[PDB]
């Protein structure tokens, strides 16, 4: 029984955070895809106003 | 204003981001939902005891 | 939403908690049981086997029990968590004084109030609760167990140690135990239906 | 035509709130279902099997059962969307009373 | 929606069928219908008797 | 005829829950071939939308 | 559950957040101006206060 | 949780009942229903009378 | 009883050694898992700030 | 010493604090967002108008 105590105390729900992980992932990935459209914008504009 | 521009909120959410999947894979490895860290030092030193 | 979402994470997190106070109690009450089915044997044989054991018998078969009563008392001064004897049987004696409780709370709900009241009351000392602790019967029959060489003296002759009080400290004890386990099983499945709610309601 | 345009974007948005009160609501009661279950089982054993439980027996029972009930009207009192009590059971009684509904 | 989806109700079935399983192996393994636990607390403290 | 109301008291139905445990088992691992499948499609979401 | 000294614990983490929130409402400045002086435009029902 | 889950009260199951089986051969092989041990010292001290 | 006494300082759980010996290889090779994401990571990472 | 109690220190007090603080929160941000909205289309009928 004290076991499993600690063993809620250190409940890890694999599931959960291989889901969250791939989240954060995806996340990520999309956030930095963003950054460079970031960086594409102004180039544009440089061009348009040259 | 292009000099301005990066989107950089988008690049905090980046930084959280990244932090955000680091720490799921530290539980993930380690097998602990528990922290290294402090936070949560209620339940740790619990587990602890 | 997400401040009742996050009070329904570490609400889950609290109940869980709950369960595991409940299980190791469960689990000792569970082994309490067990000696005290053992020692209801050692009461049968206990009635001396009528006359035919001697002073000396009752004495090894009161030496076998008084090593139970120091086992059950292991027990509920070993059953702990996180430092709370969870079997101190003085934990929770309702009293009829509020001052002197220590309610076992348990603070699920992410709203306020949302509070679960348990209690603890058992241990070696707790067997027939006529009230409290009568005296030589009722719950020192558990601790000291007064078959010695009185029961040889009167085997039936006055039930103070006529077979008769002592079975019935034994059986109220079981008795008290099983209301024990009752009620801690019944806040088990309070537990459990609590978390099947807050899973469904947390997604 | 943006006017209602608009309006049924927030329209799609006041919907997709009304659903998620509803789910919310729904999965209580679903719980609320489980424990019911529970209880029928609690009465059939609950008939004492016939005799041969014992008044301590039914109490053991009824500790378990009222232990649910304190379940029940925790679902009850604790499923809130906003703040608003969704299984306040006097929050919409029509009363044959309009004011109070 | 990415970072919402989970099929929780998905996981909350497995919780459940993994909590399902356990008792199926404890009763299995002890050969008891009983629990340990008070649910039936009438029918244990029968058998107790 | 004591221990055998006993034994209907805990009566398992071996059977039953050798029966139900396997069950059991394979509710489990459906259910997380699902969570995974649910992790699986906001990743293709991510694709299509870059 | 928790004991005293898990709730001492706790009261750490949170008078430590608290020193942050007080740090935020403490740093937030506009061209000096603490934006977040939470006695900056307290109404206070007196004008010659806000 | 994986590596928390071991059934441990299979195991403890598995640990009384090979004790079980074990004490019924030393009772048969012996063909003593007596203990060794004290238990039922008092059955045991008159056997020994 | 001496050689049981032995047995008893020698005694294998064999059952509880096999069991912590399977949870050991499934976290050695989660762990390597999550190492290979690890490296996956900064790839995506750089390809996306390419 | 008084989980419940007297509500003062019985959780209740507490969690009233913290909610009405994210709810003084919510409502400055408001007023912030609404005065956010005000300079969106004040800037863009200066824009519109000063053309």
């Amino acid at each position: 029984n004290l076991t499993a105590a600690e063993s809620r105390i250190r409940d890890v729900d694999m599931a959960k955070e291989m889901s969250e992980f791939t989240k954060n992932n995806i996340l990520s990935q999309a956030s930095q895809a963003m950054l460079a459209q970031a960086n594409q914008q102004p180039q544009n504009v440089l061009q348009l106003l040259r | 204003i292009n000099h301005n521009i990066a989107a950089l909120n988008t690049l905090n959410r980046l930084s959280s981001n990244n932090s955000a999947s680091q720490k799921n894979m530290e539980k993930l490895s380690s097998g602990l939902r528990i922290n290294r860290a402090g936070d949560d030092a209620a339940g740790l030193a619990i587990s602890e005891k | 939403m997400r401040g009742q979402i996050r009070g329904l994470e570490m609400a889950s997190k609290n109940s869980q908690d709950g369960i595991s106070l409940i299980q190791t109690a469960e689990g000792a009450l569970t082994e309490t049981h067990a000696i005290l089915q053992r020692v209801r044997e050692l009461v049968v044989q206990a009635g001396n086997t009528g006359t035919q054991d001697k002073a000396t018998d009752l004495q090894s078969i009161q030496d076998g029990i008084s090593a139970l009563t120091d086992e059950i008392d292991g027990i509920s001064n070993r059953t702990e968590f996180n430092g709370k004897k969870l079997l101190d049987g003085t934990y929770k004696v309702d009293t009829a004084t509020p001052a002197n409780q220590k309610n076992l709370v348990f603070q699920i709900g992410a709203n306020a109030t949302q509070q679960i009241s348990v209690n603890i009351e058992d241990m070696g000392a707790d067997a027939l609760g006529i009230k409290e602790a009568d005296g030589s019967i009722a719950a020192l029959h558990s601790v000291n167990d007064l078959d010695v060489t009185k029961f040889a003296d009167n085997a039936a002759d006055c039930a103070d140690i006529g077979f008769d009080a002592q079975l019935k400290v034994v059986d109220e004890a079981i008795n008290q135990v099983s209301s024990q386990r009752a009620k801690l099983g019944a806040v088990q499945n309070r537990l459990e239906h609590t978390i099947n709610n807050l899973s469904a309601s947390g997604e």
